[PDB]
């Protein structure tokens, strides 16, 4: 009974990483307000156990205040010094009263409370203490199958949570069996299931390969980026500091029984491991494998690379429904468009006659010169405006005024496409009036002009109706529009 | 949901998690309690009312 | 639904409602003031 008491109270803080004094604490709080509910009259009580014996006292506690709201639960400091001249604002004058009998009221209202520290936050005290499995591949028992998620038992009472997302597409769990997966977020649901763990993210797939390859567990090999569809295909980009180790012969392991174990925890989930290049067109070579590049072009102002391929080799490029093209944009982080060399060539071309085209109808130069403007190396009208005078001064045949003529040119081709956006559209004269209406843009000027909107008053008259075929403008923002354009015209 | 092995901290005997439940008497008919007989079975402690 | 829904909203209330001009607040004004309720009761 004496000893028992405390055993219990040290059991509570095993249970779920709690502290002997923390449950005490609790226990006093609950004991306390088990005793205030039988009495009558509502009044402050205050239980001391003592933490050797598991004897405890109750008081009627008298909170030290400065100024009395409460004549119940609050006495004043001058009235508590005269009783004991060591209290100060804040203690608690005591009463001798008689402890309330640990029925199985009581025993019901403290268990709780401790179950509260040792069975609800014993599942996040859980999920904390083993800091390792919060973000590496936890083990757990499938407890229940729902339609939407799998509850794991991870032990000492923490539940986890697999949801149909962080499921592989062909896994079949029942209840008792034995599930890995990532732990990738922890929130605050103590009762119930704070733990997240997925199957399906990419950080599953990295942290196995974590396990399974000693070397990447020893920070001499890194992991760079991983790209996934899962229970299908992933890839895995890896670099290594020492020249001595390769890196992807490492993962494979002996006859690729490294990344087979990886595969079959997957489901049979393919694995591509490729080198990582600082280089990004010589990565994107080595994330396209299995497919064979023939070349690349690197378009750096849209962040895309085309990516030319032999005919023979263009369907294992793109692979069965993008998945292969999909997977190394992904891992590179590019926009990849992949075709034949013979259908490059032709964008090329296109391309080249669309920029020559271009720059004979802005620049007033003949087809010569701008096949040459092209040949150089310029696309756009933008680039031959502001591009370094020491680039275009490096071209065959120009002068310092010829170049500062096509600048001016440039220039002046794109003042007439801004002239156009300032009053046809709505970026400076309608501005003021198809786009006042707060929520219009040059855009949406131009689109309510060609229905005959034209100014601030012709949009203030409008209903929602008038305005609903107009693409891009919802009911709401229609009515936000019309509503600012009658603040402003009616009560401005 | 109270883990009652915490019992012998609060309430103490060991373990109340079995169904604590008082013997109460069903319905049909109302009465007045005129007479009350307690036996014993000689050894057992005689209660304040016996 | 009702006229007595009507009559609790007030102008300014109703210029906030969508697909809702000027024309069609001063006939509901003119429609309500010919059977002697105002819009705000």
């Amino acid at each position: 009974m004496n000893k028992e008491i405390l055993a219990v109270v040290e059991a509570v803080s095993n249970e779920k990483a709690l502290p002997r004094e923390k449950i005490f604490e609790a226990l006093e709080s609950a004991l306390a307000t088990a005793t205030k509910k039988k009495y009558e009259q509502e009044i402050d009580v205050r239980v001391q156990i003592d933490r050797k014996s598991g004897d405890f006292d109750t008081f009627r506690r008298w909170l030290v205040v400065d100024e009395v709201t409460q004549p119940t639960k609050e006495i004043t400091l001058e009235a508590a010094r005269y009783e004991d001249e060591s209290l100060n604002l804040g203690d608690y004058v005591e009463d001798q009263i008689e402890s309330v009998t640990f029925d199985r009221i009581t025993t019901q209202t403290a268990k709780q409370v401790i179950v509260q520290k040792v069975r609800e936050a014993e599942r996040a005290m859980v999920v904390d203490q083993f800091r390792e499995h919060e973000g590496e591949i936890i083990t757990g028992v499938v407890k229940k199958v729902n339609r939407d998620n799998i509850s794991l038992d991870l032990g000492n009472n923490a539940e986890a949570v697999i949801l149909r997302e962080d499921m592989l597409p062909r896994e079949n769990f029942r209840p008792g069996d034995r599930v890995r997966g990532v732990l990738y977020s922890v929130r605050p649901e103590a009762r119930g299931a704070q733990l997240f763990v997925t199957r399906s993210k990419p950080e599953m797939l990295i942290e196995l390969f974590r396990i399974e390859v000693p070397e990447i567990g020893e920070e001499v090999i890194e992991i760079k980026a991983a790209a996934r569809d899962p229970g299908s295909r992933a890839k895995i980009a890896v670099k290594t500091n020492d020249k001595r180790i390769d890196p992807v012969g490492a993962c494979v392991g002996m006859r690729g029984a490294r990344v087979q174990a990886v595969s079959t925890e997957l489901g049979g989930e393919r694995i591509d491991i490729v080198l990582w290049d600082d280089n990004p067109a010589q990565f994107v070579i080595n994330a396209m494998a299995p497919a064979d590049v023939a070349s690349i072009v690197v378009d750096e102002d849209k962040h895309t690379m085309d990516i030319a391929v032999e005919a023979g080799n263009l369907a294992q490029a793109i692979g069965r429904n993008g998945q292969n093209v999909r997977l190394a944009s992904q891992l590179s982080g590019w926009e990849l468009n992949v075709m034949t060399v013979d259908d490059l060539q032709a964008k090329h071309q296109a391309e080249a006659h669309a920029a020559i085209d271009t720059f004979t109808k802005y620049l007033d130069i003949d087809e010569d010169f701008a096949t040459v403007l092209v040949e150089e190396g310029f696309s756009t009208l933008e680039e031959l405006a502001y591009v370094p005078m020491k680039e275009l001064l490096e071209i065959e045949g120009l002068d310092e005024p010829t170049v500062e003529a096509l600048r001016e040119r440039a220039k002046n081709a794109l003042a007439t496409i801004a002239q156009a956006q300032e009053e046809s559209l709505g970026d400076n004269k309608p501005a003021d009036d198809l786009l006042n209406l707060e929520g219009v843009d040059r855009d949406l000027a131009f689109k309510l002009a060609a229905r005959g909107v034209c100014t601030l008053e012709d949009l203030a008259e409008q209903g929602i109706d008038d305005l609903a075929d107009i693409e891009g403008l919802t009911d709401e923002k229609a009515g936000a529009l019309i509503m600012a354009a009658r603040n402003i015209c009616w009560f401005g | 949901t109270p883990e009652e092995k915490l019992l012998r901290a609060i309430f103490g005997e060991k373990a109340s998690d079995v169904k604590d439940s008082s013997l109460r008497v069903p319905n049909g008919v109302s009465g007045t309690v005129i007479d009350v007989q307690v036996f014993t079975r000689d050894g057992v402690e005689k209660d304040k009312r016996a | 639904h009702y006229i007595g829904d009507l009559v609790q909203r007030t102008e300014v209330e109703l210029l906030k409602t969508p697909n809702l001009g000027k024309k069609s607040l001063t006939e509901i004004k003119d429609v309500l003031a010919s059977r002697g309720l105002s819009l705000g009761m």
